[PDB]
RNA sequence: AAUUCCGAUAACGAACGAGACUCUGGCAUGCUAACUAGUUACGCGACCCCCGAGCGGUCGGCGUCCCCCAACUUCUUAGAGGGACAAGUGGCGUUCAGCCACCCGAGAUUGAGCAAUAACAGGUCUGUGAUGCCCUUAGAUGUCCGGGGCUGCACGCGCGCUACACUGACUGGCUCAGCGUGUGCCUACCCUGCGCCGGCAGGCGCGGGUAACCCGUUGAACCCCAUUCGUGAUGGGGAUCGGGGAUUGCAAUUAUUCCCCAUGAACGAGGAAUUCCCAGUAAGUGCGGGUCAUAAGCUUGCGUUGAUUAAGUCCCUGCCCUUUGUAC
């Protein structure tokens, strides 16, 4: 909004920013991703 | 972060 | 009228100026060279606190009879502040008044009760509500 | 209350030593070493002086009147618990010192206590405490 | 007319404030320990003690009369012991001599005003608890 | 708040722990009955206005246990019972558990004791004539006496008190308190009232209480009112020191403490950086009991004054549960 407000557009402008991200699994726990699952757990999938 | 106003 | 009825604070000034006029009150020698009270730091600032506090005092022997000095001792007691430790409470003092009561024994308006303490007399008791009766008429006109 | 009395001093120079004028009367003598706020208020009451008037305003005739006062109360029949110091050990007389008389007693005191070597006299001499402070945590500030 | 016997006596309470009203038949007057209603030590909180007698008639009051007696309590607390004890002693006597239909009234106008008229507050003082100086509170502590 | 409850479900019956139970305050114009308490009146007296006035107004001044010279418990408390269980309306909710608004209601979350197995190399041998082992034992580390220090002092650390002011402080007056201890086997030592003397702590004579009976209607403190000081390290803040006296015991110097006159330094709200606190709460402010020959700046509680902040999360620091790598 602070941006919006100092735009000379008539609301034609949103930029995404996409960015690729790769972590090996050391440090995928680090960043908190990939927690560690229960037993059964291990068997899943995409996570929602 | 803390719940203070009420994306 | 009573003496309920009237200020408080109106009435003890108006009996103290009485007591003044009249000055048959008995007077100590220690006149203006004593503290009132045990936790003051200086000596009473105006005069005539004699007449004053006599005033006040009357009026508490009117509401509560049989009075003594431990009676009296409890209920004027003062602030004392000791600096740096922490504040505690002091009784008042003891034979400034004995002259108070003896001044009133001396005027004729207190009497020795039949247990101890002293209650006021029929003297004392007609003389409170006249001046009670003359401050209500002063505060309506 | 008048608006500008006249022969009003905004100090006064007696005894030495200045008293504020603008203050009153049982308030401004208190400068004077022996003289404080109690005794300042007694005094004027034995010399029935009223209390709203100022240092400033006081007559000649009057403060004369008051440094009499001052130097010799006893006179007077004052309390004899009022005095400064009570039955001096050097001599029998009931007197109270004032301002560099008060000083000038302290410091002959002071010098008897190291003279005599007793305990009160040697922590006075080191600088340390007497009434039973815990220097602990007493002395802080005023020892390095 | 002269109907003897008719008196009706209420008690309230705030924080062991126990004031208790002699409500009966009379010319109007309304004491406390003797003392004049309006006559009363907190000047200040004058206005609050009289709220009954602005809020509904002073015809009533006058037709009937209270007497207040206090043992127990602060100055606050003993303000409002003697306010509610008015309230509900004329509440009590509008109930039992005169119409109903004025003692709904009274009430409705009463609980419409402010409910703490009548009803005690049931909030007392809370014991203390080992730990800290309040009962709620603790004593600050550190680990080092 | 809660594996409490509800539901899909290989779990059903249960049990331990929450819960539940027990302690104190919240109430009927309910009961029982309380002179060791009050209320209303009764026959008085003291008075106030006033004609002799008025069913006038106050008395914690008299008595209604040798009495007919009256009863009752609303207020003072001590026995028993319901009332508050999300019960009733509305909304959210898999229409279930549960959550919120609302009306009647003393109160719509009132505070506390006990509190599952087990882990602490948690601390106490200085709590017992509970104790293992070792240790000085007649120049004892015992018992007996006396004195000294346990407080010392350059420096840093914890909880705390006093204030840095004007909503203030000083002087004078006025109006309210409850828990609760109060004369002891060995143990002398209790609470105090009344009256007098003394400027004050204090001293002297006369009594009550082994206790709802006396202190004590516990006339406590900011608080309510009137005067003074008026932005000046300024009567306030009062640390340290001198002198005088009583206090307690044998004894107070290395001052138990207290009373009066005194010197009268910092203290313009304090950087980091943390703690406690959500309703009678915090906080102010006192006052009891524990300590004691005398005692509190400690501690537990009882009060009077007594508000806003939030009904949220794991952002910082930590616990619980599961999935769970793991030679642990």
């Amino acid at each position: 909004r602070d941006i919006s407000e100092a735009s000379v557009f008539d609301a034609y402008v949103l930029p995404k920013l996409y960015v690729k991200l790769h972590y090996c699994v050391s440090c995928a726990i680090h960043s908190k991703v990939v927690r560690n699952r229960s037993r059964e757990a291990r068997k899943d999938r995409t996570p929602p | 972060s803390q719940g203070q106003c009420t994306l | 009228v009573t003496v309920k009825d009237v200020n408080q604070q109106e009435f003890v000034r108006a009996l103290a100026a009485f007591l003044k006029k009249s000055g048959k009150l008995k007077v100590p020698e220690w006149v203006d060279t004593v503290k009132l009270a045990k936790h003051k730091e200086l000596a009473p600032y105006d005069e005539n606190w004699f007449y004053t506090r006599a005033a006040s005092t009357a009026r508490h022997l009117y509401l509560r009879g049989g009075a003594g000095v431990g009676s009296m001792t409890k209920i004027y007691g003062g602030r004392q502040r000791n600096g740096v430790r922490p504040s505690h409470f002091s009784r008042g003092s003891k034979s400034v008044a004995r002259r108070v009561l003896q001044a009133l024994e001396g005027l004729k308006m207190v009497e020795k009760d039949q247990d101890g303490g002293r209650k006021l007399t029929p003297q004392g008791q007609r003389d409170l509500d006249r001046i009670a009766g003359q401050v209500a008429a002063a505060n309506k006109k | 209350s008048l608006v500008i009395p006249e022969k009003f001093q905004h100090i006064l120079r007696v005894l030495n030593t200045n008293i504020d004028g603008r203050r009153k009367i049982a308030f401004a003598i208190t400068a004077i070493k022996g003289v404080g706020r109690r005794y300042a208020h007694v005094v004027l009451r034995k010399a029935d002086i009223d209390l709203t008037k100022r240092a400033g305003e006081l007559t000649e005739d009057e403060v004369e009147r008051v440094i009499t006062i001052m130097q010799n109360p006893r006179q007077y029949k004052i309390p004899d618990w009022f005095l400064n110091r009570q039955k001096d050990v050097k001599d029998g007389k009931y007197s109270q010192v004032l301002a560099n008389g008060l000083d000038n007693k302290l410091r002959e005191d002071l010098e008897r206590l190291k003279k005599i070597r007793a305990h009160r006299g040697l922590r006075h001499f080191w600088g340390l405490r007497v009434r039973g402070q815990h220097t602990k945590t007493t002395g802080r500030r005023g020892r390095t | 007319s002269k109907g003897p016997l008719q008196s009706v006596q209420v008690f309230g309470r705030k924080k062991t404030a126990t004031a208790v009203a002699h409500c009966k038949r009379g010319n109007g007057l309304i004491k406390v320990n003797g003392r004049p209603l309006e006559m009363i030590e907190p000047r200040t909180l004058q206005y609050k003690l009289l709220e009954p007698v602005l809020l509904l008639g002073k015809e009533r009051f006058a037709g009937v009369d209270i007497r207040v007696r206090v043992k127990g309590g602060g100055h606050v607390a003993q303000i409002y012991a003697i306010r509610q004890s008015i309230s509900k002693a004329l509440v009590a006597y509008y109930q039992k001599y005169v119409d109903e239909a004025s003692k709904k009234e009274i009430k409705d106008i009463l609980i419409q005003y402010d409910r703490t008229l009548l009803v005690a507050d049931p909030r007392r003082c809370e014991s203390k608890k080992f730990g800290g100086p309040g009962a709620r509170a603790r004593y600050q502590k550190s680990y080092r």
